[PDB]
């Protein structure tokens, strides 16, 4: 009943709301979606059935999408190119701002390498990739500020700004590496791994308040709670790979985990209360207060405005 | 103001404290400044007119006095009001236990600051609402008397009023809160 | 053209046509052509249709066991209603598209018409078989069907009531008579409530007609209805006799007069049929409906109008011949969605091919870049020939990003398709390795549990170590654990790295033991033998003796065995090594004989 | 008292799948004889690893054989303990 | 929706044979100007030429792509009795030049992956040679392992795609020799493990006319096999193995379809990915597609005109 399902024609890989001003008591209404597994993929912007406002033909596949600010959307293509789009609200038109065509490319060989994940702290854009590379750019710089080459032989899947000038990266062999952007060396400060297992890690998230709490997800569908200072807790959850984990921004006591089996579970800390919000595969989710949106591989967008009712 | 409010109220809710008592001190400390900011805000006819200053070529609304913004977030259901009511509820519950808690006096002072925040609001509520209707602003405001009866997201009822009353039971211990509740 | 033979190259779902040479040893042209042969599945709205229908199907299949009898019948009717609702929604969406772009409106309008045909046919067939209502309720539902699909009478009456003074319109009596034809008394009575006040005699006659329309026996037990109906018809006939043009015709109708039902047949053949039945035969027999319909068609298409294919389909449905309906539809429609779903529903209705059509549909789903998941879903349900098809197409899907590959593997694993898993894993690993990425290759190899590829990867690591002097990705090598036992070469690498760690952090004794163990087991290749011996050398040299006498004797044996196999600068250093080794061993042996 | 030891540590097998073989062994020869026969069980176990093709990396065979022996011992122990419990219950 | 695409071939001379890869994105176009061009497909359907090189002086007949598991391996047979193996270095590089054949190598076919990398070349002398590369990293090393004499001029070869262990490897060999009386131009060779050599199993005596092209159909988990023979008329056969050793298991043959609708010589026959739709070419310049219905009745489903338009 809560969820209103509008069927689109493109598999939805990413769903992210437009950051809302805290001072004003406004409710988030505009969110953005990115599509994959199609000949001509695209980036759409919707307003809460959701009505699409504007969309742009995105070259390649939209792997990861982050909202830099209210008017800028940073998208990572599957060809490695990291692009920034400027939203002109007055004319409802998305326009290309700045792009780094060869941000990620495999060593020596010809052809391209995919950009798995991006993270943003205006004006710093750190992008990891399948190749061992942690390229760092700036909103107005036409050049790459720093490139940690051969950082990880294995494909890196995700990235997040632990503290400042520090990034936590997960890789295909099950290793959480703490990196530092000030040290000029190309070696990780610390490497956290489960003893004996090499289960790949797909997702990583940091607690909004305390910076020492990091939650990650593996191919075994297990939620591992880590303490970067001191895995504290291993939680059995899904019976299949956990693609994305997200903490609720306003009230962190709530957590949402999406798996390919098709279950948008909700964890409530405030005895963890686990409930199935949805009745193919759920790829992404984004929550901001009482509003949540998730995109599935069944070419559908599920939007709720009364999540906690 | 923005820094204080946002950061310190967040931490009020969810942030590890080695000492249990330190959880309340932070709240009381930021709540005191909220009180003294709201006490002197006398609604003027120029507060409800706003100007736009050109900072770095981006027309951004100017910063109204601390009181304007300290009120407009109170006459709606912003998490300020929700957290204030939740704080009163927690204080009533913990005080009902009648035990020697850590930071009992601190909670007394903080909830007193909360009740005084409420009691001051109602008068300037009439005044602001009256002025507000005349300035042709777009901001919307619902009086406090309809908000106290709102649906509490925790109890799923309008039980703010019941929580308020219970402070009367503790009249022999905390008479100040008793007087404020009666008022 | 010009006698050029046309070659073909079957790809994964696409035929490539190229014009080869003239066959005979070489009209002058160029050769700039390369066509691709293969839009039901490409329409976006139709994709959404497919998605929702898949979910409906899954729901139905799971509920087949629990729901029984009358409950099950109702559930089936409801499922049919859901399918038709989705069809209607899709049709409505396409209409706004045709409105937006009138340049493609013709194509869209044609598609919309085909969809409507499918939907109305769906409804008719579904009602007759699934609902299987008795003599009376069947005619009630037929009347409903006509009203819902043929809304032409409504448009007429709409234009009427939007006139300036409706009673004087040319359409007025037409819409009244149509309301009466569709069995809706109330609206015709509200209509002639308007003219009743125009004049006095008109008033009187309208009041009489209104009374009859109100007191008309109608079904909402059978014989009683029948006698009341007979009495009402007698009364109407008497009124007609007493009167003896528009109310004339209306009461002509209220009796069921064949002429007046013919002279204003101006809606469709089936509309004519329904009107005729309602008036002439209020009680309807399902078995003779086919004859009635044939007669109605012959009467309506009295000219040279040839039975449309749709008309033929409808006649076959009236003859209760499901097979013929399916056959006719197959010729007209390439999209098998309708056919398959209809067969599925009727199969659950236990009436009777289903597996064949479903297989074809899901095979097309696997020829689409994005619709391949629905194909998997539908192939699974087919009993005997599903697995083979599934395995084939799965193994032959393009794999690019690690995401797609991971999803494919997950799908395979659930259905216990080991061979398919292995192939995919091997392909991925090979590509990864060609582009450096040693770490990624190893993981994929571990997953397919392949000893050969693991051996290969471990060999490359050792080569790199020899050249650089330092091991790369030390951490990856330390936590292999049980994956190490996959290959013998992999096992060697791990133990060597362990020795490296050990002796570095003051665990010389353990390290030496591990080294001697490795050498004696012959896991090491021959070039690593010499390095292990060189390492053993300073171990002996250290003031605190590490190797025992017997261990050094075993090393001696290995050195001598190596010398024999070798036969079947470096040499100088190795001989010096040998001599020092011997001296140390002998001193230790003395100390042991001593101790 | 009851003293059941460690589970199966399988190198190139699935610990969960060995339970089906455990139930095969748990078939009652006659009455209350959930012990199959050491002759049959041994033969079957030896033939299982032969079926597993030892191809390129054929250096793990001694380890494989030790594992067979350990499994047999554990099965025997289980059966003995069950029989003892049954006798205790009778008493 | 049958579409018509006009890709400028950029070829100075007549194109002979094109062949797609396993995953359907890379294709090789050999031409009469002694050049082999590799066209790759981008995200957009547009095709782009990536590598162009000269290969052999003799007329190149066929081009066969290997399974991607072994890498990007190509193969090209020619009039000059050579079979070259190509591989990129990261430009295509010749690794070996198989020249044991004394006559024009006419057809080259890669073995199914389960057996290994076993290239097979049939020559006009009547000898099918099955080579084998021991290590995939070193592709310059190819050792001849089996030579099968057929006593007739070989024209085409086709392996059995079946991966069932019960089905021993089988290879089919045709004969283009226009023999006036000699029949049985299609011979099937089975691999007897006991003798570790290839032995003749069945000879299709029915085919008494020159065989231009043969093609096995995927088994699809069935007891019998399907072989398409292109002669003066399209013929489809069903070889059901008999009951059951020390020798070849004899077969029972039945001709289930014979189409002379081409009214001309059928030159090429190829199945689709699932072996349901067979295509055929002819002197008429038309490609007729044949598909079986639910009653096992084969019928033509499509015909094409020379100018590229479909026949309505």
């Amino acid at each position: 009943d809560k969820f209103a399902a509008k069927f689109v024609s493109h598999k939805i890989s990413r769903t992210r709301w437009r950051p809302v001003s805290a001072s004003s008591l406004q409710q988030p209404d505009v969110f953005a979606t990115g599509s994959w597994d199609n000949e001509e993929n695209k980036v759409c912007v919707w307003a809460t059935d959701p009505k699409q406002l504007c969309d742009i033909k995105h070259p390649g596949d939209v792997m990861d999408m982050q909202f830099l600010d209210k008017e800028r959307i940073v998208t990572g293509s599957s060809t490695g190119t990291v692009t920034i789009f400027r939203h002109h609200e007055n004319n409802q038109t998305l326009s290309v701002n700045q792009r780094w065509e060869q941000a990620h490319y495999h060593v020596g060989s010809n052809m391209r390498a995919p950009c798995t994940a991006i993270v943003c702290s205006s004006p710093e854009i750190v992008s990891v990739g399948e190749d061992g590379r942690i390229n760092c750019f700036r909103a107005e710089s036409r050049d790459v500020l720093r490139t940690i080459d051969d950082a990880d032989s294995s494909t890196m899947h995700g990235v997040t700004f632990l503290r400042t000038t520090e990034i936590l990266t997960v890789n295909s062999v099950g290793q959480l590496k703490l990196w530092d952007l000030r040290k000029q060396g190309n070696d990780p400060t610390q490497i956290f791994s489960v003893t004996g297992e090499r289960v790949p890690l797909h997702c990583v998230d940091r607690h909004p308040n305390q910076q020492h709490v990091v939650a990650t997800g593996g191919q075994d569908g297990m939620l591992c709670i880590w303490d970067v200072r001191h895995p504290m807790s291993l939680l059995n959850a899904h019976e299949a790979e956990m693609w994305e984990v997200h903490f609720h921004p306003s009230n962190p006591d709530h957590l949402f985990t999406c798996s390919e089996d098709g279950s948008l579970w909700h964890w409530d800390a405030s005895q963890l209360e686990i409930t199935n919000l949805l009745p193919l595969s759920v790829n992404s989710l984004d929550v901001l207060g009482q509003n949540l949106v998730c995109g599935t591989d069944a070419e559908a967008i599920y939007v709720t405005r009364r999540l906690f009712s | 103001l923005q820094f204080l409010r946002d950061t310190v109220f967040l931490r009020y809710r969810t942030r590890a404290y080695r000492r249990a008592a330190e959880k309340w001190e932070v709240a009381e400390a930021v709540l005191d400044v909220f009180y003294k900011l709201l006490k002197d805000y006398e609604p003027q006819p120029e507060d409800f007119v706003d100007q736009y200053v050109e900072l770095q070529g981006e027309e951004r609304v100017a910063f109204k006095p601390p009181g304007f913004s300290l009120m407009h977030h109170l006459l709606n259901e912003s998490p300020m009001l929700e957290l204030c009511l939740s704080l009163m509820e927690e204080g009533v519950t913990q005080l009902d236990t009648y035990a020697p808690f850590p930071g009992k006096k601190h909670l007394e002072k903080a909830v007193a600051y909360c009740f005084m925040l409420l009691n001051l609001t109602l008068q300037k509520e009439n005044r602001f609402m009256d002025l507000l209707r005349e300035s042709h602003l777009s901001m919307i405001v619902t009086p406090l008397e309809q908000l106290l009866q709102g649906i509490n997201p925790r109890s799923k009822k309008a039980d703010n009023v019941v929580n308020i009353a219970r402070y009367l039971c503790h009249g022999n211990s905390n008479a100040e809160l008793a007087f404020e509740s009666a008022k | 053209q010009q006698n050029r033979h046309i070659g073909f190259s079957w790809g994964p779902g696409d035929l490539l046509l190229y014009e080869t040479l003239y066959q005979k040893q070489g009209t002058a042209a160029r050769c700039p052509f390369m066509y691709l042969v293969r839009e039901d599945i490409y329409s976006p709205v139709l994709r959404k249709l497919f998605n929702e229908s898949h979910s409906i199907f899954v729901g139905l299949q799971k509920s087949a066991e629990e729901a029984s009898g009358k409950s099950r019948k109702a559930q089936l009717v409801q499922v049919s209603r859901n399918y038709r609702s989705v069809l209607r929604a899709c049709m409505e969406e396409m209409h706004t598209l045709s409105e937006s772009t009138r340049e493609t409106a013709q194509k869209y309008i044609s598609q919309i018409s085909i969809l409507s045909a499918m939907e109305l046919s769906w409804n008719l067939c579904e009602i007759l078989f699934i609902e299987s209502a008795p003599a009376g309720p069947l005619l009630i539902l037929l009347l409903e069907w006509v009203r819902l699909h043929v809304c032409e009478v409504d448009n007429i009456v709409q234009d009427v009531l939007r006139s300036e003074k409706p009673t004087e319109h040319e359409k007025f009596w037409d819409g009244v008579t149509g309301y009466v034809l569709q069995g809706r008394m109330n609206e015709a009575r509200q209509l002639l409530a308007k003219e009743a006040s125009t004049s006095a005699s008109a008033r009187s006659m309208c009041r009489v007609l209104d009374d009859l329309l109100k007191k008309m026996p109608m079904l909402h037990t059978l014989t009683e209805f029948e006698l009341k109906w007979q009495h009402w018809r007698e009364e109407c006939e008497r009124h007609l006799q007493n009167g003896t043009v528009h109310m004339e015709a209306v009461c002509r109708v209220l009796l069921g007069d064949e002429e007046v039902l013919l002279e204003k047949r101006d809606t469709t053949w089936y509309h004519f049929l329904v009107s005729r039945l309602l008036f002439k035969h209020p009680t309807v027999k399902p078995t003779e409906l086919h004859f009635y319909a044939q007669s109605s068609l012959d009467m309506f298409l009295a000219g040279d109008s040839c039975p449309e294919p749709l008309d033929n389909i409808l006649l076959a449905a009236f003859e209760f011949d499901i097979h013929q309906v399916i056959k006719e539809f197959s010729i007209v429609s390439s999209n098998w969605w309708f056919v398959a779903h209809l067969t599925d529903l009727l199969d659950h209705c236990q009436l009777f091919m289903r597996e064949f059509l479903l297989l074809d549909y899901a095979s097309g789903l696997f020829s689409h870049h994005s619709l391949w998941q629905l194909g998997v879903d539908y192939f699974d349900y087919c009993p005997n020939l599903g697995r083979e098809y599934l395995k084939l197409h799965m193994e032959r899907i393009p794999l690019s990003t690690e995401k797609k590959a991971l999803k494919a593997l997950r799908i395979c694993e659930q259905r216990q398709m080991t061979e398919q898993v292995r192939s995919i894993c091997k392909t991925m690993a090979m590509q990864s390795l060609c582009n450096r990425r040693l770490g990624s290759a190893l993981s994929w190899s571990i997953r397919a549990k392949d000893a050969a590829f693991a051996t290969l990867i471990s060999d490359r690591f050792l080569k790199e170590y020899c050249e650089r002097g330092n091991f790369t990705d030390l951490d990856l090598i330390d936590n292999l654990g049980s994956a190490m036992l996959l290959s013998d070469r992999l096992t060697f690498l791990g133990k060597y790295r362990e020795f490296h760690r050990m002796y570095s952090q003051e665990q010389f004794s353990e390290a030496a033991s591990l080294l001697l163990s490795l050498m004696t087991a012959r896991i090491a290749p021959c070039s690593f033998w010499l390095t292990l011996l060189l390492d053993a050398l300073p171990l002996l040299e250290q003031k605190q003796v590490i190797f025992s006498a017997e261990q050094t004797y075993e090393l001696m044996r290995c050195l001598e065995d190596r010398m024999a196999a070798k036969l079947e600068q470096d040499s100088s250093i190795d001989n010096t090594k040998v001599e020092m080794l011997r001296l140390a061993l002998a001193r230790n042996l003395a100390r042991a004989i001593v101790t | 008292s009851n003293e059941i030891p460690e589970p199966l540590q399988l190198d190139f097998f699935d610990r969960s799948q060995i339970e089906q073989v455990i139930a095969n062994c748990e078939h009652k020869n006659r009455r209350g004889q959930t012990v199959c026969n050491v002759k049959l069980l041994h033969r079957v176990l030896v033939a299982e690893v032969n079926a597993l093709q030892g191809m390129a990396a054929i250096g793990q065979r001694p380890l494989l054989m030790e594992e067979i022996n350990t499994i047999l011992q554990y099965v025997v122990e289980r059966n003995k303990l069950l029989q003892c419990l049954h006798a205790k219950r009778h008493a | 929706m049958f579409v018509a695409r006009s890709i400028a071939a950029d070829h100075k001379d007549l194109i002979h044979d094109v062949s797609f890869d396993f995953h359907g994105r890379r294709m090789a176009t050999c031409s009469s100007d002694q050049s082999v061009k590799v066209w790759d497909k981008s995200e957009n359907v547009n095709w782009h030429c990536t590598a162009s090189w000269k290969t052999h002086s003799g007329s190149v007949w066929r081009v066969t792509w290997a399974h991607p598991e072994f890498g990007q391996v190509l193969a090209s047979c020619s009039f000059d009795r050579t079979a070259a193996v190509w591989e990129e270095i990261v430009h295509w590089v010749k690794r070996t030049t198989l020249v044991d054949s004394r006559t024009s190598v006419t057809d080259v076919k890669f073995a199914p992956k389960h057996m290994g990398l076993m290239l097979a070349t049939c020559s006009a002398d009547g000898v099918v040679r099955i080579y084998e590369a021991p290590d995939v990293m070193n592709l310059s090393q190819w050792s001849l392992q089996h030579e099968i004499s057929c006593k007739l001029s070989c024209s085409c070869i086709s392996w059995n795609p079946s991966s069932s262990r019960a089905h021993s490897p089988m290879i089919a060999v045709g004969s283009d020799d226009s023999s006036p009386n000699i029949m049985g131009k299609v011979q099937i060779y089975e691999y007897n493990e006991n003798t570790r050599k290839y032995a003749k199993a069945e000879t299709l005596m029915s085919v008494s006319d020159p065989v231009h092209d043969i093609a096995f159909a995927p088994n699809l988990g069935r007891s019998f096999h399907i072989l398409a023979v292109a002669t003066k008329d399209v013929r489809i056969f069903t070889m059901k193995p008999l009951r059951k050793s020390g020798g070849v298991t004899k077969f029972e043959n039945h001709t289930v379809a014979q189409f002379d609708n081409h009214n001309s010589q059928v030159w090429r026959v190829s199945w689709n990915i699932t072996g349901t739709v067979l295509a055929s070419s002819g002197d008429d310049g038309t490609v007729r597609l044949w598909k079986a219905n639910y009653m096992d009745n084969w019928k033509c489903i499509g015909v094409l005109k020379g100018d590229g338009n479909p026949v309505g």
